[PDB]
């Protein structure tokens, strides 16, 4: 039955008086008794005709997310300060709402279809305005030459992926298939990369809790193309990911807490997740 | 606490030197605004390597640097004798604090 | 030859299209999936499954393990309830936190029967009988037993079977229901009575507790995606 | 070479894949329920008068 | 450029150091104060960030060192509320303008020290 | 025969419980091999078999009024535990299931519920602030020893000489999800009057189809009493709990020097 069949029909029941007790268990077990409201109430015979298509996984990481603000500039002429171009390593884990979505699950594949929308502001009180400035975006993957300037060799792009954005024209977007090293990403990672040993040194063998890998996905990098302009326009690229083809294998609670830092790790204080309301108050 | 550095180097003119800052995990294995800086005596410091291997402007391009492991390290080639002077190594140390290294002074032979 | 019409709403970046897309790196040679046990294809599966109540929540006991816990005792019969509950299940603080609430608090609009469990957490010798009920909405909440009475209720008597469920029939004058506290579709009232008093013999606690839960039915669905509250980010 | 498709109320809607990488396909819905009694999983199944 | 006041001697009693910067870098950027005891090396006492006043303090010096600002003058305020012999030190207040390229916390631009003042030498003895 | 009388045998061990709930198999797939349609490896496997696959039993625990939860990491809890811990430190790759199975016997005038969680990935807190991920390999690895939930949380104060050590409150399950909510992973509750053990079957869940089991925990081992122990006498009552896991189907892929890693 695909997702959007209906649900189950309710059979109608009359009253009962025998031996085949439903309502009582045992949650010790572990299950929980797969009751229908026919089994312990006098109920009509009605259709159903609700569905459960909008609760699938495929569409509940449909709408996509946020991830980063990157800023650039293209600074006046005359200043003698170099030119701001910005270096993002891709992650989900700084925007609050995603990585929330995300580790309602442990381990998942997903493609990303990665969305840039580019906005734009002048920086002081004179009016000579910049021509409709044009954009680089690069793909930088693991051990890749992150660049130093904004003019470097690194930028030819022999190699790396790149998308070009003018100004004024509609979103760019570019999707990536599943990347991933494992057959599957793994939001939690309950181990070490490097296990200290009797013969190493004390600093050679540490490694932090939790750091699968210290770049998973990559790096992302964005330039402005124009040569200095007069005026000092800055700019500010937001990226949105959007999960596709998404699988899940394994469900986990919902954080309460705040969230604090790359790893699980909870801030002092901030440990009161619910608030009063009497028991004996409806 | 704070970062290792060598205590005082040395070489005489024309030499090329590298001067070795060794953090701790986190520090600057994890994150990569590692930051050199130099100092005269008698003299504020004065940046000279800001990104891992980023160079500002107005300094020589004599000077430049690496990261490896928990180590990043500042090497000067062709050593000469107007950049005799205290060195020291910068880094974001986890949360929101920051940290020096016990600096080094380079001396030209 | 093909002119085109440019529709309005072109150049438009709706945030939860289904539109094609070049690829970034073409030709990429994926791994294959391996069956990895308890794969999720719907997210009511993940709804049909028991988690506890923070019943409690009162002022010295809130944030604290007490919460989930509701202390019984063997005092002489009286007709005030144990607890109470609103059934607003995304809305109600005791309610929200459950993994139910948590799913729900990411939709507007839900349906389907609710069903309530609760355990016994006392000594085996322990005996007694618990009315437990639910009344829908639109009168007065009941504060005695004499009112609770008149509603869909189970009598459960605590033996060698630990624990019992109350199925709430979906008793609705809408085919679906706010999640908001909207007082047009208020869920109703459940509550917690002595049918009568736990007596428990000599040389025994004379105190017991009880742990309850909430789970989903088959019947269960929501359409309507929202973001939740609980969460936020600073600084 | 479309692919053809029924809406739900019938109307049937057409799609074309243009590219030649899995990654770039829209997201074709379509996707099949499960039985969730896997997460609720004892090695003996039973319905009435449940043993401890 | 950057400004400071004058330097202090009395020993145990608390000392007030001042710093002033020009509007746009004093509204703009965050403010940084670090200490260089004879011959020791710098070591890193705190942020302070006017646009917002969010402060941030070295453990080392969590508990003495206090920092405030000024809006109308363009000035920031540190105090030492107590002092001991190991105080005896030249101190700095700096500016960060440089932006780093690295994107932080996915929301924020870091920045380095680069602007240096002439610091202030203090002294704590009898 | 009865549901409430069960036996078990692996290897050369054997458990028989006449007050057993039924046995839960984690996410309804029993343990199993590696197929070969989806092994990495291309060096044979070694099967141990009977070798490896007995109950073994980690260190005894005492629950009382005061005491607050303990937690568990395999397979690092049985790196002391016979030739499965001296095959685990000899090879790198390696894959098993448990059987793990919770024993706490009390007589019927006591009450008292245990809550037995499996859960993947059990990740936990660090003791800081400050210094986020720092927790060091020595104290995040027990051993048969395991940990102690604490009630309240305490972060160190002294930078100069830091602890590293874990700090994982009970009510947030030491990760920061909310108690009431830890029935999503597979579990069974003890109940003092309905049954004196529980047992969980937990298959080898990974995003690797085999992994470095030195470097990696694939299931965390939660007991949390949701309902206090208690009993007639007020001068502090004690019961013990006994945890026993089982290795099965477990597979040790590429042979290696001895791992000694630097516990001490």
């Amino acid at each position: 039955a695909t997702s959007r069949d209906a649900l189950p029909n309710t059979e109608a029941s009359g009253p009962t008086h025998s031996k085949e007790i439903p309502a009582l268990t045992a949650v010790e077990t572990g299950a929980t008794n797969p009751l229908v409201p026919s089994d312990t109430v006098q109920t009509r015979h009605v259709v159903q005709h609700r569905s459960r298509s909008e609760s699938s996984i495929e569409s509940f990481f449909a709408r996509g997310a946020c991830v980063t603000i990157m800023t650039v500039d293209n600074p006046a002429s005359t200043t003698n300060k170099d030119k701001l171009f910005a270096v993002w390593k891709i992650t989900y884990k700084d925007t609050v709402q995603l990585r929330r979505k995300l580790e309602f699950f442990t381990y998942s594949r997903f493609d990303m279809e990665l969305t840039f929308v580019v906005t734009a502001n002048f920086t002081e009180t004179n009016n000579g305005h910049a021509l409709n400035q044009v954009y680089q975006i690069m793909y930088v993957p693991p051990g890749a030459p992150v660049p130093e300037k904004w003019d470097d060799y690194t930028w030819q792009t022999s190699s790396n992926p790149s998308i070009f954005y003018t100004y004024g024209t509609a979103p760019a977007r570019i999707s990536v298939p599943y990347v991933g090293i494992s057959n599957a990403y793994s939001h939690f990672y309950d181990g070490f990369s490097k296990v200290p040993l009797k013969d190493q040194s004390a600093a050679l063998g540490d490694s932090l809790y939790g750091a699968a890998s210290l770049n998973d996905f990559g790096i992302l990098a964005v330039r402005v193309v124009n040569d200095h302009n007069p005026t000092k326009v800055t700019s500010k690229i937001r990226v949105y990911l959007k999960p596709k083809h998404i699988r899940v294998w394994c469900p986990r609670p919902p954080r309460a807490v705040a969230y604090y830092g790359p790893g699980v790790d909870y801030k002092d204080g901030t440990l009161t997740p619910l608030s009063t309301k009497d028991l004996t108050t409806y | 606490s704070a970062l290792t550095q060598p205590a005082s180097v040395s070489g005489s003119p024309g030499q090329s030197i590298t001067i070795s800052c060794t953090g701790t995990i986190t520090d600057i294995g994890y994150y990569n605004y590692v930051s050199w800086y130099q100092q005269h005596p008698g003299k504020a410091p004065k940046l000279i390597i800001f990104d891992v291997t980023n160079r500002p402007s107005g300094v020589s391009d004599r000077f430049s640097g690496s990261k490896s492991g928990n180590t990043a390290s500042l090497t000067i080639s062709g050593l000469q004798a107007e950049d005799e002077g205290d060195y020291y190594c910068f880094s974001h140390r986890s949360n929101n604090i920051r940290v020096f290294g016990g600096g080094t002074k380079l001396t030209v032979l | 030859g093909l002119p085109v019409m440019n529709t309005p709403g072109s150049n438009q970046y709706l945030t939860a299209d289904n539109f094609q897309s070049p690829c970034a790196l073409p030709e990429f040679d994926v791994t294959p999936p391996i069956d990895i046990p308890g794969e999720v294809k719907n997210m009511m599966e993940l709804a049909e499954i028991d988690t506890m109540i923070p019943f409690d929540l009162s002022a010295t006991k809130k944030n604290t393990m007490e919460m989930y816990r509701v202390r019984l005792s063997d005092k002489p019969h009286t007709d005030d309830p144990i607890l109470c509950l609103s059934l607003s299940p995304a809305s109600d603080p005791r309610l929200s936190h459950t993994m139910l609430g948590e799913i729900l608090n990411y939709y507007t609009h839900w349906a389907g029967s609710l069903k309530f469990t609760f355990l016994f957490c006392g000594s085996m010798m322990a005996t007694g009988k618990l009315l437990v009920s639910y009344a829908p909405p639109g009168a007065d909440p009941p504060k005695k037993r004499k009112e609770a009475m008149l509603g869909t209720h189970v009598i459960w008597d605590i033996g060698l079977q630990s624990s019992c469920t109350m199925v709430v029939p979906w008793i609705s004058n809408t085919t679906y229901r706010q999640t908001i506290d909207d007082s047009f579709t208020e869920g109703g009232y459940i509550s917690v009575f002595y049918q009568t008093r736990i007596v428990v013999p000599l040389s025994t606690p004379r105190e017991m507790d009880i742990l309850g839960f909430v789970s989903a039915c088959n019947d269960f669905s929501v359409r309507l995606l929202r973001d939740t509250t609980h969460i936020e980010q600073k600084a | 070479g479309a692919q053809v498709s029924s809406q739900k109320v019938t109307i049937n809607y057409t799609t074309i894949n243009y590219y030649r990488d899995s990654a770039s396909n829209a997201a074709s819905k379509q996707d099949f329920s499960q039985d969730p009694s896997k997460f609720t999983e004892p090695i003996k199944d039973v319905l009435i008068k449940t043993a401890p | 450029l950057v400004q400071s006041g004058a330097e202090l001697k009395k020993p145990g009693a608390s000392v007030k150091f001042s710093c002033q910067a020009s509007g746009f870098t004093f509204t703009t950027y965050d403010i940084h104060w670090v200490r260089q005891a004879p011959g020791q090396g710098l070591e890193w006492m705190g942020m302070i960030s006017p646009s917002r006043d969010s402060t941030i303090y070295a453990q080392k010096f969590q508990g003495r060192v206090t920092m405030t600002s000024d809006t109308s003058t363009s000035t920031v305020y540190m105090e030492l509320t107590s002092l001991r012999s190991e105080d005896t030190a030249l101190y700095y207040c700096a500016t960060a303008s440089r932006p780093s390229a690295w994107v932080f916390r996915s929301l924020y631009t870091y920045y380095y020290m680069d602007v240096w003042g002439t610091g202030t030498t203090v002294t704590v003895s009898s | 025969y009865s549901d409430r009388v069960l036996q078990l045998t692996l290897g050369n061990s054997t458990i028989t419980t006449q007050e057993a709930a039924n046995s839960v198999v984690a996410y309804g797939r029993w343990p199993e091999y590696l197929r070969d349609s989806e092994a990495n490896p291309v060096d044979q496997p070694t099967e141990p078999d009977v070798a490896a696959c007995r109950f073994y039993t980690l260190d005894t625990v005492s629950w009382t009024k005061e005491s607050r939860g303990w937690w568990w990491k395999l397979p690092d809890a049985l790196r002391d535990m016979g030739l499965f811990g001296q095959n685990m430190y000899y090879h790198y790759l390696g894959r098993s299931g448990y059987t793990v199975h919770v024993q706490c016997n009390a007589s019927k005038f006591h009450q008292g519920a245990l809550g037995v969680f499996a859960v993947p990935e059990m990740c936990l807190a660090g003791d800081s602030n400050t210094t986020t991920m720092h927790t060091s390999y020595q104290n995040a690895n027990p051993g048969e020893k395991g940990g102690t939930f604490t009630g309240t949380f305490t972060p160190d104060n002294n930078q100069t000489s830091p602890a590293r050590r874990f700090c994982p409150v009970d009510y947030l399950l030491g990760n920061g999800t909310l108690l009431g909510n830890a029935f999503v992973f597979p579990h069974q509750i003890i109940n003092l009057r309905t049954n004196n053990c529980a047992t969980l079957v937990l298959p080898y869940v990974n995003s690797l189809s085999i992994d470095s089991m030195v470097k990696h925990n694939n299931w965390g081992i939660a007991i949390l009493p949701l309902a206090p122990l208690n009993f007639a006498s007020e001068s502090s009552p004690e019961i013990p709990i006994t945890l026993t896991i089982a290795p099965m189907c477990c597979e040790f892929n590429g042979l290696r020097n001895i791992t000694l890693p630097r516990l001490q």
